[PDB]
């Protein structure tokens, strides 16, 4: 614990503070103007995630090509999941807290296609408050999402990886026990939370093909930052042939 | 490729 370390404490303090979208609301809102701003925001969050990833105890020890394969596969999972947490802890509505200087309210919610997509996102935020997921449970789950998707033929450093993943699985278990202690449903909850994790593959699948659509469709006004553009241009291939292995806690 | 690989592999 103190003597040495908890991974969940060493995490809670590598956890990135919110970034400000830099949105100017002195002007009317629009579908394009929002999505484009979010993408821009997304690019900065992902850079704020690249650090996080390397500052994750155990991460920097994988094969270079692995550590970036992981970030490339799961950046959406990280962004979407952290989206929920901000919405949850910051607000409470079927809204979304992308930044303190940018919140999609039921007003912006009603924009052209704004909600078609804001859908799958809203979801993750629902569960987190439903299961009253705790900051300690959330932080472990978020790490596990980074470690949720690998190349179809496994990583290069598969052994070391499998070892790290299991560590944070146990850390998640630790979190569940260390909340209240009413063991009664602890294993119940562990089942649930890892079920949540498994379902993030779904929400990512959907959020990703819309990311890909807005990125290929040059009629829409949506623009992407350099950082995201490179990651996306690299992922559209893989996701358009089949090189991907989605890890599951329950092959139900 | 390029952009991402650089960012991690360093050592603040
Ligand atoms: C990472 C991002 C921005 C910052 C954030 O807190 C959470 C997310 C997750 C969902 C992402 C979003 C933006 O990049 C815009 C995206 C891709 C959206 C999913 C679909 C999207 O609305 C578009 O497809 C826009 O074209």
């Amino acid at each position: 614990p103190q003597l040495t370390p908890t991974l969940v404490s060493l995490l809670e303090v590598i956890e990135p503070e919110v970034l400000y979208a830099g949105y100017d609301s002195s002007v009317p809102d629009s579908t394009w103007r929002i999505m484009t701003t979010l993408n821009m925001l997304g690019g900065r969050q992902v850079i704020a995630a690249v650090k996080w990833a390397k500052a994750i105890p155990g991460f920097r020890n994988l094969h270079l090509d692995d550590q970036m394969t992981l970030l490339q596969y799961s950046w959406m999972a990280l962004m979407a999941f952290a989206l929920g947490w901000r919405s949850y802890r910051q607000s409470s509505a079927n809204l979304l807290y992308f930044a303190p200087d940018l919140i999609i309210n039921e007003q912006r919610m009603t924009l052209p296609c704004m909600y078609d997509q804001c859908k799958h996102m809203l979801y993750v935020s629902s569960e987190l408050h439903r299961l009253q997921v705790s900051y300690e449970e959330y932080l472990c789950m978020k790490v596990l999402l980074l470690l949720s998707t690998i190349p179809k033929d496994g990583l290069k450093s598969q052994a070391l990886f499998d070892a790290i993943r299991m560590t944070y699985i146990k850390e998640l278990g630790k979190a569940i026990v260390k909340r209240e202690g009413n063991s009664s449903q602890n294993w119940q909850r562990f089942y649930q939370l890892t079920k949540l994790l498994d379902s993030m593959h779904e929400v990512v699948e959907n959020l990703l093909n819309y990311c890909f659509q807005t990125f290929l469709d040059k009629t829409m006004s949506i623009e992407f930052p350099e950082m995201l553009a490179e990651i996306i241009t690299n992922q559209i291939p893989k996701y358009s042939n089949g090189n991907i292995k989605k890890l599951l806690f329950h092959q139900k | 490729n390029a952009l991402l690989r650089y960012l991690l592999d360093k050592d603040d």
